[PDB]
């Protein structure tokens, strides 16, 4: 089938890369290898890995020619690798996020930032695409190559795009905490995001995770109470939150606070946890891969996860 | 607008 054809082609390409003729001219080995790549891409151009590996090979060759001092062939093969990326996203895979990103990173590594901005915006201009990850990668590039202020602009652009999902908020907040070491901005971003996506369990869990690891008991408990009592998180979508709360109390609280939280949780899920009190108790004691029960005991208890 | 961005940073 198609997987067999792909493997055959990659083995032919690897053979050519092994320089069976023992030529000493790297330009000739590269011409032969790229020829094999071209024949392959003629019929397997819908496989993104082949474009990527071909571009990577051309870049590697360019570097090897630069080390030997042949700057002209180095520049030639560098530009031709760029064109490999361009052809890959221009036909067949016009919507492949992975190759757009690879292209962006290649042009970033050549210090051609204008071309990077064009690539990310070309991708963003395709209407029927989820741009969230696109904005995340674009913010990463902006921050690390142009600075905090360029990153904040990309984040602004992401919020104004009605297709964007909550992850960019998470990313921006974490970026401010990890790169700028600024907890106040991190907080404000998480809070704006909470106003907009407080009914999404994965978002709320991200904020909870960030704050918990700040290691301030009162702030953590306050956030737990805010999210679980007020807020928009469906009560039937809150199980993981309660679990994190029980683990927080098990780490910093006493048996009384743990039992209070356990009982509030059970109330919230009185129906779903009928007769499952012992299976829940298991999670009062488990740590990492240590359980208080054997696998057979756990199955007989109705234990899940 | 510039108000949300001012509040954030």
């Amino acid at each position: 089938q198609e997987a067999q054809q792909v493997d055959m082609w990659k083995k032919y390409i690897q053979w050519e890369k092994s320089n069976p003729l023992r030529t000493e001219d790297q330009t000739l080995i590269t011409k032969r290898v790229m020829f094999a790549y071209e024949q392959c891409l003629l019929v397997l151009g819908h496989h993104p890995d082949i474009w990527y590996e071909a571009a990577q090979y051309l870049e590697q060759s360019s570097k090897l020619l630069a080390e030997k001092g042949d700057m002209n062939n180095a520049k030639l093969f560098s530009d031709e690798a760029a064109n490999i990326y361009e052809r890959a996203i221009s036909t067949l895979l016009k919507k492949n996020m992975l190759l757009y990103f690879a292209y962006a990173d290649y042009e970033e590594s050549r210090m051609k930032y204008e071309k990077v901005h064009s690539i990310y915006n070309r991708l963003l201009a395709i209407e029927d695409i989820d741009p969230t990850l696109v904005y995340i990668q674009y913010m990463k590039f902006a921050r690390r190559a142009e600075g905090i202020k360029s990153g904040r602009m990309i984040f602004k652009k992401a919020r104004e795009d009605t297709r964007t999902r909550h992850h960019v908020y998470v990313t921006a907040a974490l970026m401010e905490y990890y790169c700028s070491k600024d907890k106040s901005v991190a907080f404000k971003i998480f809070e704006l995001g909470l106003k907009k996506y407080g009914d999404i369990p994965e978002y709320v869990l991200a904020y909870i995770d960030y704050l918990s690891h700040l290691n301030e008991d009162n702030n953590t408990r306050v956030l737990f109470e805010r999210v679980l009592t007020s807020g928009s998180l469906p009560p039937e979508k809150s199980g993981e939150i309660w679990a994190r709360f029980l683990a927080f109390e098990s780490n910093i609280g006493d048996l009384a606070s743990i039992l209070k939280v356990e009982k509030r949780r059970f109330t919230a899920f009185k129906e779903e946890y009928e007769g499952k009190e012992t299976a829940l108790l298991v999670d009062r004691y488990k740590f990492m891969d240590l359980y208080p029960c054997s696998a057979s005991e756990l199955k007989a208890l109705g234990y899940k996860d | 607008g510039d108000e949300e961005e001012e509040w954030l940073y």
